[PDB]
C-alpha cells in the first residue's frame, strides 16, 4: 500500500545516503593544503562596448574567440567585433522580453527567446543581404530560459513549464522530452562531449541528463533556494552551481556528491552566473552586490576582485582559448576584462 | 491518481541507486593533475606579456 | 586601413539608426493591469476593445497608452516581476462580489522594486455587492459596524488604503459595476498626474 | 599697504576660488564618469561648465589685483580675459532663467512635454544660450587698447556707447531674468497650492525663496553701481561711495558662482547618494 | 532569382554624352556598394569607377576623373561624357558588401555593348597562354610589385574566371578562401609577392583567361590575364 510504498523510498534514500558517505574517504581541503596558492590576481579594463539603451540579459561569445552577441530587454540583439569594438549586425526583435540568447557553433545561426514562449532562429549567411526568421518553434506552455545550439541542425531549450524538450531546426518539431523537475527550470549546460547536459530547477536541485536515450540519470542535492546558474569544469568530469543563498558549491560526477563550498561571511547577495577559467584553476563568479569575484577553484580562497560595475551582473564567459573575459551588467555596459 | 507519480519516483529512485561511485581521493587527484598539467596555455591566472596580447 | 574603413562606416551607421529608433520609442506611456481571475479585468479590456504578454496600444487625448497583461503566466511572481521595474503605473481591479485580493495588494505594495510606482484602484459590482449585503460580516469577522452599504464598503476602501506603507507612492479610487465605460478619463487624469509629479521629482524640485 | 575692503576681497576671493574649483570638479566629474545624459541634466552640465571655467579664470584676475596694476602681458591678454569673464557670467544667469522657464513648462503643459521633449531639444537650447552669451561679450572685446603713458602698462579700455553697453548689460542681465524667474516660481507654487501637494509646498517654496534670494543679493548691487557711476558725474563724495565698492562688488557676483552647484546640483537626493558612494574611490 | 540587367549601350558619335543605368532585384539594393567595371575588345579588364553604401565616399581612375560620375528605386546610374576611341568596351555591373567575413566582387551583371566611332600596384602574369588537355591539373602564377600581406595578417589576392561567352566569376578571395558554389578543386596560395593557384582534374568547362586583382589601396588594377585554353 501507500506505507509499504512511503517505506521503500525511505529505505532507497536510506541506501543513496549511506552510499554517498561511504566514499568521503577524505576531503578535498586536506589534499590541497599542501599545494601553493596563486597570490593575488588582478585584472584592469581592456575595451567597453556602449551601444545598448536597456538592461542587458545575456552575452554569448563566438566560436572563433572573435566575435560577441548581446541581447537586451530593448528589442534588439547586436553582433560585437571584440578586437574593434564594432557593430556589425542588428537584428530588431518582434517581441521585447527577451530573457536568453545562443550562438552556434560553426557561425551561421543566432536564436532568441522569452516571455511569449516561443525559441527563434536566425539566419546570418542569406544570399539577399538581410537576417531573416527561418523558423519559429513552438509548444512550450512556459517561459523559455535558456537554450544552445547542439549542431546547426538541432537545439536543447529548458522552459519555465518544468520541462526540457530537445527540438529540431529542420522541421520544427519535439524529438524527445525530459520530465522529473518540480519548479521552474532557470539553467541550462551542455557537456563538451555534448552528449551530456545538466540543469538545475528552482527547487535547490539538479539532474543530469542524457541526450540520446532521454532519461535522467543522478539527482544532486545540498542547497537552500534556486539555483540561477550552472557550468562544466573543462575536463568533462564535475560542475559547479551557484544557488540564491550566497554560497557556490563543486559537485563531482563520479563521486555522486559535492567536494568543497564556496562562502564568504561578508557577501550575502546571491549569485547569477558562474564560469571557469581555460585550466579549470579560477571560478570566476558574478554577484548581485555590484562586484565580481575570483575564486581559486582548488583551495577556496578567494583571489581578486573585478570590480567596476554600476549594477548587478547579470552575465560572465570566459573564452574558448581563455584570454579575455566578457561581463554585461543592468547598466547597459559590457566590458572586456583581460 | 497520484499512483503513477508514486511509481515514476520509485522507478527514479532505483535507477539512481543502481551507479557505481568512486572514493573522492581518485577525483581529486584528477582534478589537481589535470589543473598542474595545463598550467601552461592559462593566460588569466599568468600575466600574458603586451606583445602578445591582442587587446592591448 | 586598406578597407577597414568601409567596416566603420556601416557600424556608424548602424549606431546612429539605434540611437534614432531608441529616441524614438520612448513616447509611449506603459501600464500593468493586475487582480484575481475574472475581477473585472475582462470588462474593461473589452470597453475599450482592440499565452504570453498581450499587449495593446490606443492613442487617446494625443497620449499613446500602452498595456500589458500577464494573467497568462502560471509561476511564481517573483521570477518575472522584476522585467516591468519601468513601468508608469500599476492598475489594479478589485470585484466586490465575495483576504484573497487584500493579500496581493499588499504584497505589491510592499515590494522592493515598486516603491516609487502608483497603484489606481477600480471596485466593481457595487450594486451587487448592495444585493449581496441586503441577502457583510463574514467576509469581515472583525468587523465592529452596522451592516449597511455605505459604511461596509467606506471601511472596505479604508482597508485598502491601511495597506500602504511607503509615503512616496499614492493610491486612488473609483467605484463601478462593470456597465460604464468612463475609465478613461479617470485614466488620464491619474496618469498625467503621476507624470508630473515623477518629472519634478527627477528635477528635485519635489 | 592693502585697501581694508580689498584685503577682504582678497581673502574671499580665495576662499572662493578653493570652494568652487574643489565643488566644480567633483560635480563634473561625477557627472561625466557615473551619470548619463538624461534630459533633465545636461542644464546642471552646462552651468556646472560655465562656473567651473569661471572659477579657473578668477585666480589670474586675483592676481591682477595682488598686483595692483603693472600690467605684464601684451595686448591680446588685455583684449581677451574680460571679455570670456563676461561671457561666462551671463551664460550662467541665461541658463538659470532657462531653467526656471523648463520647470515651469514641465507643469502648466503636461502633454507637450510628454511627446516633445528630447536631448537634442536641451542640446540646441543650450546652444543657443551660449551663442547669446558670446554675441553679449564680443563688443568688450570690440574695444580693447593697451595703452601705457607711463612706466608700466595700464589696460584700460559722458559718451554714448558707454551708456549703450551698460543699459544693455542692466537690461538683458537683470529685468528679463527677474521677471522670468519670479513668474515661473509664482506659476509653479500656485500650481502646486491645488491638490495632493500636501507633501511638497515645504520644500518647494523654501527652494524657491531660497535661490531667488541668493540671485538678488548676489546680483543686485553689481547694476545698481554700474548705472549710479555713469549715470552720476564721479568726483563726489557719491562718486567715491560709487567707485570704492566696485572692487568689492564683483566678488559676490563671482561668489554666486560657487553657491549656485549647493543650490541647484546638490539638491537631488539621488545626487547626493552617488556623490556620497562616489567619494570613496 | 538574384539578377542585374542593365541597358543604355550603342553607337556614339565621338564627342557626345550618354546615360547607362544597372537595374537590381531580388536583394536588400540599399546597402550595398556598387562598382563599374569595363573591358576592351580585345585589352583585359580595368576599373572605372565606384560608389559606397549612403553616397559617402566616391573614388575614380585617373584617365575618367571629371569626365564620367556615378550617382544612385533599387536604380544604379553612371554619366557618361566627352566620349572618346579608347572608351569602346562592355562594361559591367559589381556589387559587394564589405564587414568582417564578409565576400566583395560577388555577383557581375550582363554588360552594355558601347561603341564609338608609380604609386599604382602593377601585376604581371607572365604565362599569356598555356596549352594543356583535360585531365591534367595546371598551376597559375600571379606576381606584384608591393607585398599584399597587411599587419592584420590578411592577403588582398583575388582570382576570377571568365568562360568563353559569360561574364567574370569570384572564385578565391583574400588569396586563400573559396566563394560559395565553386567546387573544391579549385585551391589558391602563396605568400608575400608569389602567389600561385593550383587546379586540379581540369574538366572541359574549365576553359576560359583567369584574372589576378589586388584590393589593397584604390585604384584597383588587374592582372594581364592567363588563357587555360585547351
Ligand atoms: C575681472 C575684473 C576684475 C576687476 C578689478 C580690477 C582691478 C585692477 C585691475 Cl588692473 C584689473 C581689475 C577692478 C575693480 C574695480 C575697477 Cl574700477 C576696475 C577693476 S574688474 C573685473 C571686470 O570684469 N570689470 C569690468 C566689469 C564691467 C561692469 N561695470 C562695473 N563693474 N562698474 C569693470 O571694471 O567694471
Amino acid at each position: 500500500e501507500l506505507d509499504q510504498l512511503r517505506q521503500e523510498a525511505e529505505q532507497l534514500k536510506n541506501q543513496i545516503r549511506d552510499a554517498r558517505k561511504a566514499c568521503a574517504d577524505a576531503t578535498l581541503s586536506q589534499i590541497t593544503n599542501n599545494i601553493d596558492p596563486v597570490g593575488r590576481i588582478q585584472m584592469r579594463t581592456r575595451r567597453t562596448l556602449r551601444g545598448h539603451l536597456a538592461k542587458i540579459y545575456a552575452m554569448h561569445w563566438g566560436t572563433d574567440s572573435r566575435l560577441l552577441v548581446s541581447a537586451s530587454q530593448d528589442g534588439k540583439l547586436i553582433i560585437w567585433d571584440s578586437y574593434t569594438t564594432n557593430k556589425v549586425h542588428a537584428i530588431p526583435l518582434r517581441s521585447s522580453w527577451v530573457m536568453t540568447c545562443a550562438y552556434a557553433p560553426s557561425g551561421n545561426y543566432v536564436a532568441c527567446g522569452g516571455l511569449d514562449n516561443i525559441c527563434s532562429i536566425y539566419n546570418l549567411k542569406t544570399r539577399e543581404g538581410n537576417v531573416r526568421v527561418s523558423r519559429e518553434l513552438a509548444g512550450h506552455t512556459g517561459y523559455l530560459s535558456c537554450c544552445r545550439f547542439l549542431d546547426d541542425n538541432q537545439i536543447v531549450t529548458s522552459s519555465g513549464d518544468t520541462t526540457c524538450a530537445l527540438w529540431d531546426i529542420e522541421t520544427g518539431q519535439q524529438t524527445t522530452t525530459f520530465t522529473g523537475h518540480t519548479g521552474d527550470v532557470m539553467s541550462l549546460s551542455l557537456a563538451p562531449d555534448t552528449r551530456l547536459f545538466v540543469s538545475g530547477a528552482c527547487d535547490a536541485s539538479a539532474k543530469l541528463w542524457d541526450v540520446r536515450e532521454g532519461m535522467c540519470r543522478q539527482t544532486f542535492t545540498g542547497h537552500e533556494s534556486d539555483i540561477n546558474a550552472i557550468c562544466f569544469f573543462p575536463n568533462g568530469n564535475a560542475f559547479a552551481t551557484g544557488s540564491d543563498d550566497a554560497t557556490c558549491r563543486l559537485f563531482d560526477l563520479r563521486a555522486d556528491q559535492e567536494l568543497m563550498t564556496y562562502s564568504h561571511d561578508n557577501i550575502i547577495c546571491g549569485i547569477t552566473s558562474v564560469s571557469f577559467s581555460k585550466s579549470g584553476r579560477l571560478l570566476l563568479a558574478g554577484y548581485d552586490d555590484f562586484n565580481c569575484n575570483v575564486w581559486d577553484a582548488l583551495k577556496a580562497d578567494r583571489a581578486g576582485v573585478l570590480a567596476g560595475h554600476d549594477n548587478r551582473v547579470s552575465c560572465l564567459g570566459v573564452t574558448d582559448d581563455g584570454m579575455a573575459v566578457a561581463t554585461g551588467s543592468w547598466d547597459s555596459f559590457l566590458k572586456i576584462w583581460n | 491518481a497520484s499512483i503513477a507519480q508514486a511509481r515514476k519516483l520509485v522507478e527514479q529512485l532505483k535507477m539512481e541507486a543502481n551507479i557505481d561511485r568512486i572514493k573522492v581521493s581518485k577525483a581529486a587527484a584528477d582534478l589537481m593533475a589535470y589543473c598542474e598539467a595545463h598550467a601552461k596555455e592559462d593566460p588569466l591566472l599568468t600575466p600574458v606579456p603586451a606583445s602578445e596580447n591582442p587587446f592591448r | 586601413s586598406a578597407e577597414e574603413r568601409a567596416a566603420l562606416e556601416r557600424s556608424k551607421a548602424i549606431e546612429k539608426n539605434l540611437k534614432e529608433d531608441g529616441i524614438s520609442a520612448a513616447k509611449d506611456v506603459k501600464l500593468l493591469l493586475l487582480g484575481a481571475d475574472n475581477s473585472g479585468k475582462s470588462t474593461i479590456v473589452k470597453q475599450m476593445k482592440i499565452t504570453g504578454i498581450v499587449e495593446t496600444h490606443f492613442t487617446f487625448k494625443n497620449l499613446h497608452f500602452r498595456l500589458f497583461d500577464v494573467g497568462g503566466q502560471r509561476s511564481e511572481r517573483k521570477k518575472w516581476i522584476h522585467c516591468f521595474e519601468d513601468v508608469t503605473a500599476i492598475i489594479f481591479c478589485v470585484d466586490l462580489s465575495d483576504h484573497e485580493s487584500l493579500m496581493l495588494f499588499d504584497s505589491i505594495c510592499n515590494n522592493k522594486f515598486f516603491i516609487d510606482t502608483s497603484i489606481i484602484l477600480f471596485l466593481n459590482k457595487k450594486d451587487l455587492f448592495g444585493e449581496k449585503i441586503k441577502k457583510l460580516t463574514i467576509c469581515f469577522p472583525e468587523y465592529t459596524g452596522p451592516n449597511t452599504y455605505e459604511d461596509a464598503a467606506a471601511y472596505i476602501q479604508a482597508q485598502f488604503e491601511s495597506k500602504n506603507r511607503s509615503p512616496n507612492k499614492e493610491i486612488y479610487c473609483h467605484m463601478t459595476c462593470a456597465t460604464d465605460t468612463n475609465n478613461a478619463q479617470v485614466i488620464f487624469d491619474a496618469v498625467t498626474d503621476i507624470i508630473i509629479a515623477n518629472n519634478l521629482r527627477g528635477c528635485g524640485l519635489y | 599697504l592693502f585697501q581694508p575692503q580689498d584685503i577682504a576681497s582678497m581673502v574671499i576671493l580665495g576662499l572662493t576660488c578653493l570652494l568652487g574649483l574643489l565643488g566644480n570638479g567633483l560635480v563634473l566629474w561625477v557627472a561625466g564618469v557615473k551619470m548619463k545624459t538624461t534630459v533633465n541634466t545636461v542644464w546642471f552640465l552646462h552651468l556646472t561648465l560655465a562656473d567651473f571655467l569661471c572659477c579657473l579664470s578668477l585666480p589670474f584676475s586675483l592676481a591682477h589685483l595682488i598686483l595692483q596694476g603693472h600690467w605684464p602681458y601684451g595686448l591680446f591678454l588685455c583684449k581677451l580675459i574680460p571679455s570670456i569673464i563676461i561671457l561666462n557670467m551671463f551664460a550662467s544667469v541665461f541658463l538659470l532663467t532657462a531653467i526656471s522657464l523648463d520647470r515651469c513648462l514641465i507643469v502648466h503643459k503636461p502633454i507637450w512635454c510628454q511627446n516633445h521633449r528630447n536631448v537634442r531639444t536641451a542640446f540646441a537650447i543650450c546652444g543657443c544660450v551660449w551663442v547669446v552669451a558670446f554675441v553679449m561679450c564680443v563688443p568688450v572685446f570690440v574695444y580693447r587698447d593697451l595703452f601705457i603713458m607711463d612706466n608700466r602698462s595700464i589696460c584700460r579700455y559722458v559718451p554714448t556707447p558707454l551708456m549703450a553697453i551698460t543699459i544693455t548689460r542692466l537690461v538683458v542681465g537683470f529685468l528679463v531674468p527677474f521677471f522670468i524667474m519670479v513668474i515661473c516660481y509664482s506659476l509653479i507654487v500656485f500650481r502646486m497650492r491645488k491638490t495632493n501637494f500636501t507633501k511638497s509646498r515645504n520644500k518647494t517654496f523654501r527652494v524657491a525663496v531660497a535661490v531667488v534670494t541668493v540671485f538678488f543679493i548676489c546680483w543686485t548691487p553689481y547694476h545698481l553701481v554700474g548705472v549710479l557711476l555713469l549715470i552720476t558725474d564721479p568726483e563726489s563724495s557719491l562718486g567715491e561711495a560709487v567707485m570704492s565698492w566696485d572692487h568689492m562688488s564683483i566678488a559676490l557676483a563671482s561668489a554666486n558662482s560657487c553657491f549656485n552647484p549647493f543650490l541647484y546640483a546638490l539638491l537631488g537626493k539621488d545626487f547626493r547618494k552617488k556623490a556620497r558612494q562616489s567619494i570613496k574611490g | 532569382d538574384v539578377q542585374l540587367v542593365e541597358s543604355g549601350g550603342g553607337l556614339v558619335q565621338p564627342g557626345g554624352s550618354r546615360k547607362l543605368s544597372c537595374s537590381a532585384s531580388g536583394f536588400a539594393f540599399s546597402s550595398f556598394g556598387m562598382h563599374w567595371v569595363r573591358q576592351a575588345p580585345e585589352k583585359g579588364l580595368e576599373w572605372v569607377a565606384y560608389i559606397s553604401s549612403g553616397s559617402g565616399t566616391i573614388y575614380y581612375a585617373d584617365t575618367v576623373k571629371g569626365r564620367f560620375t556615378i550617382s544612385r528605386k533599387n536604380t544604379l546610374f553612371l554619366q557618361m561624357t566627352s566620349l572618346r576611341s579608347e572608351d569602346t568596351a562592355m562594361y559591367y555591373c559589381v556589387r559587394s558588401i564589405y564587414y568582417y567575413g564578409s565576400s566583395p566582387f560577388d555577383f557581375w551583371g550582363q554588360g552594355t555593348t558601347l561603341t564609338v566611332s608609380g604609386s599604382d600596384i602593377v601585376m604581371t602574369q607572365a604565362t599569356s597562354s598555356v596549352p594543356v588537355t583535360p585531365g591534367e591539373s595546371v598551376s597559375i602564377s600571379c606576381r606584384s610589385s608591393k607585398s599584399l600581406l597587411h599587419s592584420n595578417g590578411n592577403t588582398y589576392l583575388y582570382w576570377f574566371l571568365q568562360r568563353p561567352g559569360q561574364s567574370p566569376q569570384l572564385l578565391i578571395y583574400r588569396m586563400s578562401n573559396l566563394a560559395s558554389g565553386v567546387p573544391d578543386r579549385f585551391s589558391g596560395s602563396g605568400s608575400g609577392t608569389a602567389f600561385t593557384l593550383t587546379i586540379s582534374r581540369l574538366e572541359a568547362e574549365d576553359v576560359g583567361v583567369y584574372y589576378c586583382m589586388q584590393h589593397l589601396e584604390y585604384p584597383l588594377t588587374f592582372g594581364a590575364g592567363t588563357k587555360l585554353e585547351l
